[PDB]
């Protein structure tokens, strides 16, 4: 009953993927479909860049996780060749592979020091690496060399976020109803293990995303599977009552993200088939609910080079991107048949759950995406679309 | 009588591929006094060779096909009626019959009608255009290369029930024998009116003038069959006047003829079963398959190889074949199995092949 | 045009068109990519990026703040008894501690004359205030010249009664009352180079199965070429002509934790005809002689020779008997006969086919013997045999 | 015992003489010819030949390619067929001079025992034995040949003197009258013999789970016999009586469909008697793109249309078992089981439809049909098929 349905759905997905492979030379300026040896539940562009003046293509760097089975896990630092404004040339190359304790669920680089990279584990002990100290190849023995361990949780999770202003301040989540906050700047170099600097417990369900506020280091935000968003002030000496708490969604909330240009506005993506826009001045009123995604959303990221742009993706196998300036605008009926006006693009080139995606901080309208079926895509939309 | 043959090994060449050879044939159709020539063949490497009095085997030509997996089996020499040029005829495991014109050094013609490997090729002696071909597909074929078409198929429901290994015309070119793994020695005929006017219509064939296909005259009824001369496989068969010589893995040549001794060859019915073993020649160590013997144009003698290297020679001019004086030839280097031997037009030169890519020569003295 | 290739044509344009009819609703309800964003199809869009320049995300909250700064059409009807009527909202509130009776408030809307034996509009006048004070809100219908209420608002702000027409009883101090509550292109298919069907496009550019309203022909051609790839389309101006053909080289495959080896696919950075062979000879068959000289008919000579040698092998048979036996075998093989009555004609063919042969061999007696033999099996009548032998001996003389 | 050694010696020297003069005239014929010699090119791959004997240099030569050619698959020999096959007193001539008298039963012994009912031939290749002799039973100078002729003539006519006088011609009515005055004193079909008794359980037809036919000599008023169809249309549907069972149409019984019409033409209403008439499609041979050889079709054919019919040698079950065991080395098993009694083996003889292959997605299919008792194969189409397309059906 279900197996034949999944089989014919996979056949239809193959047909749609072939149609996408045929139709892609009129939509994007750049396309790079790469498959990894193992999948990646995390992908992030780094701010470093190299521009050989003799060559036309620039070099960029990517941090990628792994999720293996009966094999050693390798945290990957890879490179990629992006043509800038000219020119079929460009390939993927794996620079560094570091042995990781178990699988990977989330990984984030420090904006202050890009060499420092925090990573989670399938156990309580998350860790932090510094690849400049490590060698340029992995150990065949498999005994990983953790640079800075971190403990305080009792289970695994997905949430992880560095503080952009204060160095060392690192937040992490877990499904044991706790939110850990560490500060690695205080420990000496000899100390490789650090205890929980503080633990916050106000939720009553599986917390699933946390993030520091950008232009105000004294607070952060979180969303959990209690249909709840909670803004936590760091100045308060009470680790139970938040600064604000809102029933911001009808179902379990999955992800959140703050704006890089603005400071008050933020976005969330929930398991009721919606993205939502909220503001940090009056969190009672729901500003807008974007509803085109049809399954559980798992990641949303504001664009660095634009303010009025939002992105979303989940297990629907179609990454949506929206324009906030085009909200509530009148359009043609045939234009509305495809979707709402604010919906800017639907990159449906994948064939499985879109596990993660990320933007580049020094290139326009380009993103990377990683799925569970050993797929890693990179693309930039056409200039004619957004202008 | 004495041996009356002063044979001595004049030369022993070895090729640079180390693949067992399978056939050798001299250019009998060449005239007198010219530089003699012959040719050997491996799996995918045919090589022409000259010969002199002092053993100086001068290499002339050596062709190779692109497909390396092909396994060549036999070669033959012929002359053209109009152009009066030579023509090598070769085949192999791919089911193909190529015709090389060695003056131009190209594949001027090729014919394909078999399903599997070719075992041996022969040419009609009087009319030089016909070309018989034996194959593993339980049937023979007859091509005509002047008009580039097929003549007949000497096989069918009454043909051999196993792989066909060899065949041979008679010297006048009016009757053909065929032998194979099916323990059958089947006779044919190319003297009746049907085969004659079929060949005549084949000569008059032209696809450009008319628009029809060729009427292939099949033959599902040989004129004589028998399954009592041998028990094991029959690797080679030849004619001697109106008599049949044959070998087998039983290590003995048998010379016989159909019917009784008084029965004429040109009046044997299809239902004839009786035979007459006229004589036998004894030898040893010939268990391996695909073994051959050979005769000269005059057929004054006979040569044979064995699976060790010590070749043998028999006479044919003297009386008393079963009491005929045999002759042996040995050497301290022929550490391989011999497959086929051959002579020139006269009985002066003898050349033999082997499985270690070795080509031995002998000469009278 | 036989129905064989017609039916295969129908199936071969049923299955891809069925798949595209499914994908029509699929991409309508679940689109794969927005058609507005295509470069060759952008006329569907009806706006530009002008508003993005003057936009400000920080100033968005004031708009939704000023945004935060049912139409009950109760229609009466003729009563059923043996006058005027007025509607009223009866708000019943929660019980306060100082009061023992519940708060009740009757807001009459207005009266109206109605027959026996108008309407009232209410544009969202619940006045509950969302302050946890309105326990219930009923609709009372006062009359004169029978009064009753009905619970309209439920406990959880649910509607109890349905819309449309309805009726309700009443009681003063059967009789009831009625009310009404309300809250040109042309496809040419070609398969084996055969004009199987010729049609004409009904609409100008509305796609046949996708049904999109594109105002250009080049966009339609590129859509038919890129999307719906099982077909192959060609276009030449000749009224417009479209030439369809099946693509017999599709890429049908799977195209997809678990391990796989790595790859790097990059596509864009800056954009009857087969030969034949004979049956018995296995030589190449020329295309000129295919229908003419149909092989496998005109049964072979080896079967005739087998029938000869089989009966010739029989010991206790005479010469002329074997002769007429092979003649009858060649006759019945040259003309097959399975029908029993047709055998009455078959002998009449034999004297008309080999009679001159038997006079040249004197086989008439054994021929009559064979005739009587088949007559013994009740295949033919005896007067037919008399006619046959008389016809044979008339020409023999 | 050994009285042919000198004779063999004489024959051998005679053989030497005639083969010598044959070679002499062959030499005289060869001497007329004048052919050119071989000429090599001026010396990419290479080929070198060494010499084990010293004194001869190593001879090199550049390699020369040859023109490539199209390979084909393997095919063993065979021959075509249209009908099935099976493999397990002197009475001188009437016209000859040495004829003698002989009774009616002994004269027609060879004819009646060799003649076959179901095919109208003598010693056919599917009917090994005749059923019984009771099938044909019904309710001046004089040589022995004339005596036997008068005997069989009076037997069939029962003393109708004018008819014998007309037939013989030479003999008159009075002569034959005067002579007669001084003369008195899932199983294969098998026709059974029980004229006196009715069709009961002891008959082998009901044991075989098959209906009787015209060939059996049982009571014509029986019920086990299968009457023909009575459909005016082409009767290619399930409603036809013949289409219920596996049988096909009958030539004589099925008069409503019009099967007894002249067979010279091909446009006929009955679309079921194609096996008897033999309106097969012109198949062709080709190399298949799956495994080895294959059969192509020239004209298009419909769903459940008549493509062709399988043919081959009928043999027993253990016979086909040992045959497949022998063919296991060659790995060419074109067998096709027919029923429990007999099965088809078509490796040595057959037609083009044998060359089809096995596939999970077929387009044709096979069906057993009892045409006049003969359990023949019919290869029909399970789908509309175009010209030059592959044919596949599960064995
Ligand atoms: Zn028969
Ligand atoms: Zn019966
Ligand atoms: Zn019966
Ligand atoms: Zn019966
Ligand atoms: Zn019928
Ligand atoms: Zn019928
Ligand atoms: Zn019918």
């Amino acid at each position: 009953e279900a197996a034949f349905d999944d089989a014919v759905e996979e056949r239809v997905i193959n047909e749609e993927y072939k149609i996408w492979k045929k139709n892609t030379p009129f939509l994007y300026d750049l396309v790079m479909t790469h498959a990894l040896e193992w999948p990646s539940l995390t992908a992030q562009w780094l701010p470093d860049v190299t521009r050989p003046e003799g060559k036309d293509f620039s070099i960029h760097r990517l941090v990628l996780g792994t999720h293996t089975s009966d094999e050693q896990n390798h945290l990957v630092i890879a490179s990629v060749q992006l043509p800038n404004d000219d020119a079929v040339s460009g390939k993927i190359e794996i620079e560094i592979k570091i042995n990781h304790e178990g699988e990977v669920n989330r990984a984030r680089y420090m904006p202050q020091n890009p060499c420092i990279i925090a990573t989670k584990t399938p156990s309580s002990d998350v860790l932090v690496f510094d690849y400049t100290k490590h060698p340029s190849k992995p150990d065949p023995s498999g005994e990983c060399n953790p640079d800075l361990r971190l403990r305080g949780h009792q289970k695994e999770g997905y949430g992880l976020s560095w503080n952009p202003n204060l160095s060392g301040h690192l937040l992490s989540a877990s499904d044991d109803h706790t939110i850990c906050l560490w500060d690695i700047s205080a420990v000496p170099k000899e100390g490789k293990v650090v205890d929980a600097k503080t633990i916050f417990t106000g939720h009553t369900a599986v917390v699933e995303d946390v993030s520091w506020h950008l232009l105000h280091e004294s607070l952060f935000g979180s969303v959990a599977d209690d249909q709840k968003l909670m803004i936590w002030d760091t100045r308060s000496n009470n680790t139970s009552k938040p600064s604000h708490s809102v029933d911001a969604h009808t179902a379990e909330v999955n992800c959140l993200s703050f704006n890089p240009y603005s400071e008050f506005i933020l976005a969330t993506g929930s398991a009721d088939k919606t993205v939502a826009l909220w503001d940090l001045r009056n969190l009672k009123l729901k500003l807008h609910s974007f509803e085109s995604h049809k399954d559980e959303i798992f990641q949303v990221q504001w664009s660095p080079h634009n303010e009025t742009i939002l992105a979303s993706s989940g297990t629907d196998r179609r990454l949506n991107v929206w324009d906030l300036s085009k909200i509530g605008e009148e359009q043609s009926p045939e234009d509305a048949e495809d979707g709402p006006p604010e919906l800017l693009f639907i990159h449906g080139g994948h064939t499985a759950k879109i596990s993660d995606f990320s933007w580049n901080p020094n290139e326009p309208w380009v993103i990377c995406s990683v799925s569970e079926d050993n797929i890693m895509q990179v693309w930039q939309m056409a200039e004619n679309i957004y202008n | 009588k004495k041996c009356k043959y002063s044979f001595k090994c004049v030369n022993s060449l070895k090729e640079d591929h180390n693949q067992p050879l399978f056939g050798v044939q001299f250019n009998w159709h060449s005239k007198e006094g010219d530089p003699l020539v012959f040719a050997t063949v491996g799996s995918n490497r045919v090589t022409l060779y000259e010969c002199h009095s002092q053993g100086e085997i001068r290499l002339l030509q050596s062709y190779v096909d692109a497909d390396a997996d092909e396994n060549f089996y036999t070669c033959a020499w012929t002359y053209d009626s109009n152009t009066s040029h030579p023509l090598l005829a070769v085949a192999g495991s791919r089911g193909i019959i190529r015709i090389i014109n060695p003056i131009t050094m190209q594949c001027i013609k090729h014919y394909v009608g078999h399903g599997n490997a070719i075992n041996e090729l022969k040419f009609h002696p009087r009319d030089p255009n016909l070309l018989l071909s034996v194959s593993k597909d339980h049937a023979l074929r007859l091509w005509n290369i002047q008009t580039d078409t097929l003549v007949a198929i000497f096989g069918g429901v009454e043909g051999h029930r196993d792989e066909v290994l060899s065949a041979d015309y008679d010297l006048l070119g009016e009757k053909i024998m065929s032998c194979g793994m099916d323990h059958s020695l089947k006779l044919w005929r190319i003297n009746s009116k049907r085969m004659m006017n079929a060949i005549k219509e084949s000569y008059d064939y032209n696809p450009n003038k008319t628009n029809r296909p060729f009427i292939s005259q099949k033959i599902h009824f040989p004129d004589f069959s028998t399954r009592d001369i041998h028990r094991n496989y029959v690797d080679c068969v030849r004619w001697l006047g109106d008599l049949i010589l044959s070998k087998s893995c039983e290590n003995a040549i048998v010379c016989w003829k159909p019917g009784k001794m008084e029965d004429d060859i040109d009046k044997i019915k299809p239902s004839e079963s009786n035979v007459t073993i006229l004589g036998r020649f004894d030898y040893s160590q010939c268990d391996i398959w695909y073994m051959r013997f050979s005769m000269d144009f005059w057929q004054k003698m006979l040569a044979l190889g064995n699976q060790v290297g010590k070749l043998y020679v028999w006479d044919l001019e003297v009386e008393d074949p079963h009491k005929a004086k045999c002759t042996t030839l040995t050497h301290h280097k022929c550490g391989a199995a011999i497959r086929q031997t051959s002579f020139s037009r006269d009985s002066s030169i003898l050349i033999a092949v082997c499985d270690d890519a070795s080509i031995w020569r002998w000469d009278r003295l | 045009h036989v129905q064989a290739d017609h039916e295969l044509f129908l199936q071969a344009f049923e299955k891809p068109t069925q798949i595209y009819r499914f994908l029509r609703t699929r991409n309508l309800i679940a689109p794969i990519f927005l058609h507005r964003t295509l470069t060759y199809m952008s006329h569907r869009n009806s706006r530009t990026n002008i508003k993005r320049k003057t936009f400000k995300v920080d100033d968005m909250l004031s708009k939704v703040e000023k945004m935060k700064g049912a139409h009950l059409q109760l229609t009466f009807t003729g009563f059923f008894h043996k006058v005027t009527l007025e509607v009223l909202l009866v708000k019943v509130c929660h019980k306060k501690r100082k009061d023992v009776s519940c708060p009740i408030r009757q807001v009459p809307t207005g009266k109206k004359q109605v027959p026996l034996n108008s309407l009232a509009v209410s544009s969202n006048e619940f006045e509950p205030s969302n302050s946890h004070m309105v326990k219930s809100y009923s609709l009372l219908f006062r009359v004169t010249r029978f009064v009753a209420q009905m619970t309209v608002f439920d406990k959880n702000r649910r509607l109890q009664l349905l819309d449309g027409e309805y009726e309700v009883a009443m009681q003063e101090m059967g009789p009831t009352l009625q009310f009404t509550l309300r809250w040109r292109i042309f496809y040419q298919f070609l398969y084996n180079n055969n004009t199987r069907q010729q049609t004409e496009a009904r609409d100008d550019l509305h796609c046949p199965w996708c049904t999109l309203n594109c105002r250009k022909l080049y966009s339609l051609l590129k859509h038919l070429k890129l999307c719906h790839s099982r077909f192959i389309f060609n276009y030449v101006y000749h009224p417009a002509r479209i030439d369809v053909s099946i693509n017999e080289c599709y890429d049908g495959s799977y195209a997809g934790p678990v391990k796989r080896t790595p790859i790097t696919h990059i596509l864009v950075c800056r954009p009857h005809n087969r030969l034949y062979f004979h049956s018995d000879t296995c030589l190449p068959l020329r295309p000129q002689e295919m229908e003419v000289d149909s092989e496998d008919e005109k049964d072979p000579e080896w079967l005739r020779e087998k029938t000869i040698t089989q009966i010739e092998e029989f010991s206790d048979v005479n010469e002329g008997e074997k002769e007429v036996m092979k003649l009858w075998n060649l006759h019945v093989m040259k003309h097959g006969f399975i029908a029993d009555n047709q055998m009455n004609h078959a002998c009449m063919l034999f004297v008309e086919n080999y009679g001159q042969k038997i006079i040249k061999k004197n086989l008439c007696r054994n021929f009559m013997l064979h005739l009587v033999s088949m007559h013994d099996f009740n295949l033919i009548s005896i007067m037919s045999i008399d006619k046959a032998v008389t016809k044979l001996r008339e020409m023999q003389q | 015992r050994l009285q042919a050694n000198m004779g063999a010696k004489a024959l051998y020297v005679a053989n030497f003489a005639k083969v010598q003069e044959k070679t002499q005239i062959l030499n005289e014929e060869w001497k007329k010819l004048r052919v050119q010699p071989v000429q090599s090119m001026k010396p990419l791959k290479k080929c070198t030949i060494e010499s084990i004997f010293p004194g001869f240099a190593s001879q090199h030569m550049l390699m020369r390619s040859l023109n490539t050619v199209a390979l084909v698959p393997i095919m063993y020999s065979w021959s075509p067929l249209q009908q099935n096959f099976m493999v397990e007193q002197c009475t001188p001539n009437i016209d000859g001079p040495n004829a003698k008298s002989v009774q009616r039963e002994q004269s027609l012994h060879s004819f009646h025992t060799l003649f076959c009912r179901r095919c109208f031939k003598y010693d056919c290749f599917l009917h090994p034995f005749h059923a019984t002799p009771n099938v044909y039973k019904r309710k001046v100078e004089w040589t022995g040949a004339e005596e036997s002729l008068f005997r069989v003539f009076h037997g069939t006519y029962f003393n109708n003197f004018c008819s014998i006088a007309r037939l013989l011609g030479t003999k008159t009515c009075k002569q034959v009258f005067q002579f007669a005055v001084k003369e008195s004193l899932v199983y294969n079909y098998q026709p059974c013999d029980h004229p006196d008794r009715p069709c009961d359980s002891t008959c082998p037809c009901i044991m075989t789970q098959n209906f009787c036919e015209k060939f059996c000599q049982c009571n014509p008023d029986c019920q086990n016999r299968f009457p023909g169809c009575r459909c005016k249309t082409q009767c290619n549907t399930k409603q036809c009586p013949c289409y219920l069972a596996v049988r096909e149409c009958d030539p004589d019984l099925c008069l409503t469909c019009g099967a007894s019409e002249h067979w010279d033409c091909k446009v006929v209403s009955c679309k079921n008697c194609s096996i008897q008439r033999g309106l097969k499609k012109h198949l062709l041979l080709a190399p298949s793109d799956v495994a080895g050889w294959g059969t192509f079709i020239k004209e298009s054919v419909q769903k459940n249309e008549f493509i062709s019919e399988y043919c081959g040698e009928l043999i027993s079950q253990d016979e086909a078992d040992r045959r497949g065991k022998v063919y296991d080395k060659y790995m060419s098993s074109f067998l096709f089981n027919l029923n429990n009694d007999f099965v088809v083996d078509a490796t040595r003889k057959g037609n083009k439809i044998r060359f089809a292959n096995h596939s999970v997605n077929p387009n044709c299919y096979a069906k057993v049909v009892m045409v006049n008792g003969d359990h023949r194969i019919g290869i029909f189409a399970k789908r509309a098929i175009q010209a030059g397309e592959e044919l596949f059906f599960d064995y």
